[PDB]
């Protein structure tokens, strides 16, 4: 019952999923084509490691 | 991997200062999983383990309804669906990070980059890993690997924000 508006509104927990339709059209804006493959993503992948220790915190 | 759980863990602790401790509560069903399905356990991880088991107790025994029902037995007994059934949890769950995640794209179209989002968007990374982990029996691969592309898509992202690439 008021389990939708307790948590957030009337909407419905899948509507909520429909604002992620946005998304879709966001990245879509972007480059309908836009993939992983064109993104050098195994350059990036092995940098961010080393970035993510930066943020994070190592023992 | 180890260190993952505590992120999550003191993740959790965020949701709860924001008053979400429904999604706190999940994220720390996940990082007890965690600890168990790591092969490499210390004392001080095989302890924290056990002292999140007595919190997540503690947490669904606020909502249990076992007497907090007799108080109010209507609205309190859906929001106990919400951790009762996973199922349902999970769709909110994912509604959730989702729409966390879905900003952050949002933003990746014209919002302001900054350090502040960069920080955002290791958050997100933690809840899709939680998603996954909490119901990998209600989620297909297929499925999964979906959710796996989103975050996938910060890593990538997440590293020409820190090139200085994107802004």
């Amino acid at each position: 019952i008021n389990i939708d508006k307790l948590q957030d509104m009337q909407d419905e927990m899948l509507d909520l999923i429909e604002q992620g339709d946005e998304l879709q059209e966001v990245l879509a804006m972007n480059n309908n084509s836009g993939e992983l493959d064109d993104i050098s993503d195994a350059e990036l992948d092995a940098e961010l490691d080393a970035l993510a220790q930066e943020d994070f915190t190592l023992p | 991997m180890a260190s993952n759980a505590a992120r999550v863990v003191a993740t959790a602790k965020d949701f709860d200062k924001v008053g979400l401790g429904i999604i706190g509560y999940y994220l720390q069903l996940y990082a007890v999983e965690l600890i168990l399905s790591e092969e490499d356990r210390s004392q001080e991880m095989t302890a924290l383990a056990t002292e999140l088991l007595d919190t997540i107790e503690a947490f669904k025994k606020e909502i249990g309804g076992e007497s907090e029902a007799e108080d109010s037995d209507k609205s309190l007994h859906v929001m106990n669906t919400l951790i009762h059934d996973q199922e349902k949890a999970k769709i909110y769950m994912l509604n959730f990070t989702m729409s966390l995640y879905n900003e952050k794209l949002k933003q990746l179209k014209d919002g302001p980059w900054d350090v502040m989002l960069k920080r955002s968007l290791w958050c997100c990374i933690d809840l899709f890993s939680c998603i996954l982990h909490l119901w990998k029996e209600n989620i297909s691969e297929t499925s999964t690997n979906s959710l796996q592309k989103r975050i996938k898509y910060c890593k990538i992202y997440l590293s020409k924000l820190a090139k200085g690439e994107i802004g």
